[PDB]
């Protein structure tokens, strides 16, 4: 009765929705064929019935390129997904905002809404999308865009969570991700309820120091954004002794209307082999969240401030020890607050103990716990790119791509100051008021 | 910049209880007859001032304050002013917040050391600065 | 005869209102099926007050369960004491208010108000005589604060002359469990000094310090809080329930603890209180819960008391005690506490009695206290709100809902008067 | 009626406590499960003036426990007799003070005064008609010398007409169990000076030297030594408990005792004292008792009384005798010793007569001597303090906690003044 | 909720720890996984317990070179440390202070304090810390240094005690011995709480003598270091006829902040073939501990002043005993106290006897006494060292070594002017005052 569909769009998207509904079916017991052989309906928020026991999810799968659906047609959840929701193109945007915005995706855009409304019709309280894309590929940033654009002309209000691949600031994969990360931007600043950074090099550190994984691969990274959005939704789809709704996310995290970009964190991540040796108390995982190593951003807070947090944790979780814990991180010194947020903390309580993937990375444990976290040193992110988008921008390069293709230079100005007066507002909201 | 110091054992440097009340209370134009009520934490952010212009902004800091959160707040300034002057000396305001003899009496030793390794010669109001 | 109607909102108000059925299904002898095993008429004498008679010697509460989200609903529900309820007034929306005071009070509750009603409606026509109604909510979820004022005011629009008594769970000073908790708690402080006539200030930071402190439990779950707090419902409420020695009711303490009709935020306290080992260590006598009543440690507000004055205080009584050794008593801790008390309320203490104790206990009391000393409470949400008020902080969601800044100015100012009267009050001689 | 909150200090106070709670249950036939399993309405008929009647017929014992560090704790309560005490009054730090008198009167200490002192202020409003307090400390450990330093200070500025006992451990003569015990002694007898109305010194060697010949116990354990405190105590409290052809209390004995407000400083003495085999070879008349008493090998003080002069003596009996032969051995004592008591105090001899013999015997008695001998303890403690203080010796600890010298040097001087007195008024004429 | 931890800094460090914790989980019952199959919780001092029976200790195994640290991690011990505690380095500083404090140590530091301080935060009545070092190697002494200066300023006033290892006066291992231990010392002297010297050339004696071991190896120096280890923590860790804490330690052997250098010695050291013979009363090994040749430093206290003794003895011992062994002590012409001190005995009692080590040396006895003396005559150990460093410092050698790495001259030079002034310090202590 509890509806919320997911849209997964570019390679990225897809590899993240193979990660999460792995999770899903492993936590609500679904055999891969869909059937069934602190528990509610648990399942009808993600998986909808038909006339036998057999289970599908309500989720949409783009990608231009038919490799990666391919690669899930043919892999092991094949009989799942209703065939329908693995929609294809032909050619791929090839890291060009200009191909997934103009060209390519108007001419699969009314089929992708048509399979939206679908879903959307035959649900009963749906509260909104949870889109899966990077800011990287072509095909994720533009195709993201044109969507968002479509779903808030002919759906409302509803909050529309975006889960992104934020570039990273050294360890980049492609060369145009500075134009491409920027027209995203500013295209969905003003439909993207609430954005969640995440970032690829940070997600490498935290594997690398805490798994102990030498030589991971993007399969680890998919399992802890799964985990991450398993935790997020945990509130809704399960029992819990402090409930939480996407729209108490919306709230909580978004101060001004602009300013709509929290981070992710998730604790504890430790190995079977180092499950061990450790109790893993509320306030051991509280500080590991509020570690600056355990962020899943390379920004550090300790140069910024926190204008709200939101933390959510699963499992056998005592209230008392969420307060003392929490009191004791107000006290420390690398935690200083924004002037105008004097109480910047939302606790939400679950019964459900995170679940454990066979053939995965972590550790089965007791308590589980995600920092979403909106503060201000991300801005400085920010700068970054546009110092890369004005050097790139110095020469005019790669700019023919995007020209020739049915689309203009005064966009390329329009959002290089759209991302200046961001910058503008994140400073202003830092400083502190007279009186 | 600052420089910072510590303070683990040393002989013929340590003073008394009344002669440090007597210290805060000349440099600060003030009457405490408790070293505990330190846990106010106004103390230490007027001594912030007098030891570096600027560095704070008094506006914040609650002069009045009688309560628990109030302390953490002035506490949380404290911390804004000792980070932003590069001294790196965690303060323990969880036992500070108490207002117990041992933590405030340890911290207002420790802070008598810094102050003098910091402290020019310089003279002022404490009033003006207090309002 | 004098049939009171229960209205829970929001989740901790459903929580409440769970373990607070379940101690009062233990006090009248009643299973979850509904039926009775009690062993003496003394049960079900009044058994009316919150149960209806259904046929087949069944028996219901006269309990309103509102909520916007269906996970606390399918709780209660699915587990034990969740049959004896009537699957009707069962009301709750889908998405939840989302911690947003507008959908609480404006957006979303205005869906399910009008069912809400019509369901108190009936229950009014069907009872005898109505004597008040209790509402049991947070004021820091949008939820069950946008709800219950609403609820509570267009009930006393509908019904006047009757009392209302809420038990609103107010932030934390040291944390916050929400983000935009100030506004949340402004407004609803504000429908709350318009339109009722008493409320009971509950902080889990206290219970939090108590359970801790004085019952030495290491491990404190919210059922523990909650059992705390229907233990303090069916202290104040037992006074009505069964006969005693003096008979009280809502409507005495009512007046005797409301000497100005704006100044009605009251602090719960109760007695014995005891860790499971330290039980047969003390000897359960009147001075001892006396002494245990008035004192800081078993307040259930975040305010010491001696930071202010306490204008009047109520203590309810359970259990065959000597009415001279009550008596004595209050005149001793009166007479040494001269200066925590309002010289011009002259003998400022209620005192009632019943006869039944609470289960395993031989005798308990129950403690309510008009001070001042809750305005410290006030100023400190009215600095926050200023705080989140002047840079137009999250104000932009409240806005989008249709409601106006004028509102949150008229309630601020609303709110500074009440603490200006406090004040004032306080400094009276 | 005539009841005693009993405080222990430091590691020997609680040991000392725990033997002679084990020693009062034994006189009044509780079973450590807390039961009256006596057999003579007697021991029940005065049970409250150390126990307080909890619930269900059970005695739970009016005593404070107080330290620093949880061991002494856990050892009382994990052995027997150990289920009887109220478990919120084991009243305990963590760290321990470290054999510095600084962190157990100023920093440590103030960190558990105010329980210690909210745990008094309800006994007190508890108890019918308080008669004094009794503290069971040492001056050469930190914690129990200052705290209980601290807490004689509060206590008496909480209540000044009320008297307070102090049975304070002091250094040996020749060994030393601690290093830096002058400055703890020095300041512990200056609090004890000021604020207490009488205190009696108890040596450590004095009480190996007494069970090595006269018990002839070649392997003395601290248990047998605390036997003989606990056995003090009881007798100096009997006159209290039970009744006598003579009755007494601490009053009658203090009153007595103490000729002038500063000289509070006494000795203790038990007899009959006998080894296990020689016990059926003697028997137990009262001038047995008399010559039993006064020697210095049956004084538990480092001190022998005949390098001074007697001022007072106090003698407790316990048992059927006759009052004629007590007061003929007492006068006899008296005369033939003439050289040795005051003579501007004609009848330096208080005598008192309880009705009830101690365990295991027929008869018993219990022995306090206000003597100047015990000024060469100080001027000894006095010379050291100088020998330690010359060179500023183990000074900065102090230091370093926020004293200053001048407290030093002000109870040196005012500890010399009382050798001063001492000498003058055994000098007087 | 007594809690103390340890720092074992360098390869005698590790190996004093492989001891320790040896005796440890023998003293407490704990097999070497971490399994339990006079007793309070005891083991909550050292152990800290996880959610199963599995305990871990509360040290920290710290070294440049990796040798030693792969040994424990591959030795009997493995599963039973937390592997975060066995923190190592890549190359070792090799007997030069410079490397150990000022370039190499640095890039390590911030961990160590990490772990330090996730440890703490999970005690709640952590007394103090035990550092176990040496003065001879690199690492040890300037990593010592540094982390010394880094605790004193990080945590304010807690007991710091130093178990060090003396450099020996005629047997050495290295040459450079006595510029390391010159400025270890100079570096440590203001934040040493209180050191205890041990020296291994009166060890290897008293091996040959007691032990009756012609060829003793580091182990048995070892196994002794952690008998005198666990005697101190006795009191802590156990009940006791008259408990003593660490602060009572740092009290009553220190009368003058500059002066904190006691010496250790322990008895009895009989071997099992001699266990019998002799029924070791508590004057015996009093007698014994106070003989010239049972201490463990090549520093013989006829030729000065005893400033203060501490003796804890442990097992089924009468107090009686005690006294009049200590009386008997008194009386003796080998033991002139110094003038301002007229009382320098503390005594300590426990009901534990020592615990035996399978395949060890010592033999099973009833009582055991540990003396902790400072004394004047450890001074002129020092003034040894002092004439060997002005004989190394008159021709300037090994000098580049330091001076390449981040050292000044004036460093050598200022704690040589410090060393004399200790010595100075330690003689105008030992005289008598007038009057
Ligand atoms: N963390 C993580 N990032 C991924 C993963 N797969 C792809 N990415 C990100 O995606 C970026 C590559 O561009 P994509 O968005 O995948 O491009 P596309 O979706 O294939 O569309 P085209 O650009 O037209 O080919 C890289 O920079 C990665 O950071 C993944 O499995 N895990
Ligand atoms: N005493 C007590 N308080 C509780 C308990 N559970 C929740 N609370 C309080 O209730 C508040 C939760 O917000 P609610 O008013 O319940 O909001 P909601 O009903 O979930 O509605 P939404 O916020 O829109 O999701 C928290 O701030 C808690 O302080 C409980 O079990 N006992
Ligand atoms: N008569 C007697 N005296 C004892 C006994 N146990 C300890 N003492 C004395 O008490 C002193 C012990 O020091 P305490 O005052 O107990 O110090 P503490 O309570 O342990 O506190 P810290 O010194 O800080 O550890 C010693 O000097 C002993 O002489 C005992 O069983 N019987
Ligand atoms: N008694 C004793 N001393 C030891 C033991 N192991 C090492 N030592 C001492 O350590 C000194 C050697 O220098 P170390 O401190 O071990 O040097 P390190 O810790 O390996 O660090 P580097 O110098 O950089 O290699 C020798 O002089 C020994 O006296 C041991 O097991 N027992
Ligand atoms: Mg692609
Ligand atoms: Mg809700
Ligand atoms: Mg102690
Ligand atoms: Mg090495």
């Amino acid at each position: 009765m509890r509806e919320c569909i997911s849209i997964h769009v570019g390679q990225a998207g897809v590899q993240i929705g193979n990660a999460c509904w792995e999770l899903y079916c492993l936590e609500h017991g679904i055999q891969p064929d869909g059937q069934m052989p602190h528990h509610h309906d648990s399942f009808n928020t993600f998986f909808s019935e038909t006339g036998a026991g057999k289970h599908v999810p309500r989720a949409v799968f783009v990608d231009l390129e038919p490799t990666v659906i391919d690669e899930v047609r043919t892999g092991t959840y094949r009989q799942l997904f209703h065939p329908e929701q693995l929609i294809t193109g032909k050619e791929d945007a090839a890291n060009n905002y200009a191909r997934g915005h103009y060209t390519i995706g108007k001419e699969i855009i009314d089929l992708v809404l048509d399979r939206i409304r679908k879903l959307a019709d035959q649900c009963t309280g749906l509260q909104g999308f949870l889109v899966f894309h990077s800011f990287g590929g072509g095909t994720g940033s533009g195709f993201t865009s044109l969507l968002m654009e479509r779903l808030s002309v002919d759906y409302g209000k509803k909050s529309k969570l975006e889960f992104s691949i934020y570039p990273a600031p050294q360890v980049s994969t492609a060369v145009v991700e500075p134009y491409n990360s920027i027209l995203t931007t500013h295209t969905t600043l003003e439909h993207s309820d609430c954005a969640f950074m995440v970032d690829n090099e940070a997600i490498y550190d935290i594997c690398r120091r805490n798994l102990d994984i030498e030589r991971p691969t993007y399969t680890n990274l998919n399992r802890l954004i799964s985990q991450i959005v398993s935790s997020i939704t945990a509130s809704l789809r399960f029992d819990g002794a402090l409930n939480v709704d996407l729209t108490a996310f919306q709230t909580n995290l978004v101060p001004y209307p602009r300013i709509h970009f929290p981070l992710a964190t998730y604790a504890p991540v430790i190995s079977a082999e180092k499950a061990y040796h450790e109790q893993l108390s509320v306030a051991e995982i509280t500080n590991a969240c509020f570690e600056p190593a355990n962020q899943m951003v390379k920004c550090d807070p300790r140069h910024g401030k926190y204008m709200a947090c939101c933390l959510l944790y699963r499992g056998d979780v005592v209230p008392k020890d969420v307060n003392a814990a929490i009191a004791t991180i107000k006290t420390k010194r690398s935690i200083q607050f924004v002037d105008w947020c004097p109480t910047g903390f939302k606790v939400g309580i679950n019964y459900q103990p995170p679940t454990v993937v066979p053939g995965g990375d972590l550790a089965k444990v007791q308590r589980a716990v995600c920092m979403l976290s909106n503060t201000t040193a991300i801005a400085e992110a920010w700068a970054r790119l546009d110092h890369k988008f004005d050097l790139m921008y110095a020469k005019r390069a790669f700019v023919h791509w995007y020209v020739g293709e049915g689309m203009e230079e005064g966009e390329f100005s329009e959002a290089r100051e759209d991302m200046a007066a961001l910058e503008k507002d994140y400073e202003e909201v830092g400083v502190d008021s007279v009186e | 910049m600052a420089v910072n110091v510590y303070s683990t054992s040393v002989t013929s440097e340590n003073l008394s209880r009344h002669d440090m009340l007597a210290w805060v209370n000349d440099s600060l134009h003030l009457n405490y007859t408790k070293i505990e009520q330190l846990c106010s934490g106004a103390a230490y952010c007027q001594f912030m001032d007098m030891l570096f212009p600027g560095c704070v902004h008094l506006r914040k800091v609650k002069f009045q304050a009688k309560l628990e959160h109030e302390y953490i707040h002035n506490f949380k300034v404290l911390q804004a002013a000792f980070k932003k002057m590069g001294v790196d000396k965690i303060i323990p305001v969880e036992k500070l917040v108490k207002g117990k003899f041992q933590d405030n009496f340890e911290f207002i030793q420790w802070f008598k050391k810094f102050f003098d390794a910091n402290y020019d010669g310089k003279d002022y109001n404490p009033l003006l600065a207090r309002q | 005869m004098r049939e009171i109607v229960h209205i829970q909102a929001g989740q901790c108000g459903n929580q409440i209102g769970a373990k607070f059925w379940e101690v009062i299904s233990d006090e009248h002898g009643i299973d979850p099926s509904g039926n009775y095993v009690g062993d003496s008429d003394l049960q079900l004498e009044r058994i009316s007050v919150y149960y209806n008679e259904a046929s087949s010697h069944k028996y219901v509460p006269r309990a309103i369960l509102v909520d916007l989200e269906p996970g606390t609903m399918d709780s209660v529900r699915s587990g034990a004491f969740g049959h004896l309820f009537r699957p009707d007034n069962f009301i709750f929306g889908q998405s939840g208010a989302g911690n947003n005071w507008a959908k609480g009070h404006y957006t979303e509750g205005a869906e399910l108000v009008d069912s809400v009603l019509d369901v108190v409606r009936k229950e009014c026509e069907n009872c005898d005589c109505l004597q008040g109604f209790q509402l049991t909510h947070s004021l820091g979820g949008g939820t069950g604060s946008g709800m219950g004022t609403l609820l509570i005011s267009k009930v006393r629009e509908e019904y006047p002359d009757r009392i209302m008594n809420t038990f609103s769970v107010v932030p934390s000073p040291k944390v916050s469990d929400t983000v935009v908790e100030p506004y949340n708690a402004t407004l609803s402080i504000h429908q709350l000094v318009e339109n009722t006539d008493e409320t009971y200030c509950i902080d889990n930071e206290a219970l939090y310090d108590i359970c801790f402190r004085t019952l030495k439990l290491a491990t404190p779950t919210y059922g523990d809080l909650n059992h705390l707090v229907s233990a303090t419902m069916s202290g104040v409420t037992t006074s009505l329930r069964f006969p005693g020695q003096l008979n009280a009711d809502l409507r005495k303490l009512a007046v005797n603890m409301v000497p100005f009709p704006r100044l009605h935020f009251f602090m719960p306290g109760f007695a014995p209180l005891t860790a499971r080992g330290s039980q047969q260590y003390r000897a359960l006598t009147v001075p001892e819960l006396t002494q245990q009543m008035f004192d800081a440690k078993n307040m259930m507000a975040a305010c010491d008391p001696r930071h202010g004055r306490y204008l009047t205080v109520a203590t309810v009584f359970r259990g065959r005690m000597s009415m001279k050794e009550v008596d004595e008593q209050m005149l001793a801790i009166q007479s040494k506490n001269s200066s925590y008390f309002v010289e011009w309320i002259p003998n400022n203490v209620k005192v009632a009695v019943c006869d039944i104790p609470p289960r395993g206990l031989k005798m308990s009391s129950t403690f309510i206290g008009n001070s001042t000393a809750i305005q410290e409470l006030f100023k400190r949400i009215s600095e926050q709100f200023t705080a989140m008020f002047r840079r137009k902080a999250f104000l932009h969601w409240y806005t989008g809902e249709g409601m106006d800044e004028m509102e949150f100015t008229e309630a601020e100012s609303n709110m500074n008067d009440l603490v200006s009267e406090y004040q004032q009050y306080q400094d009276a001689t």
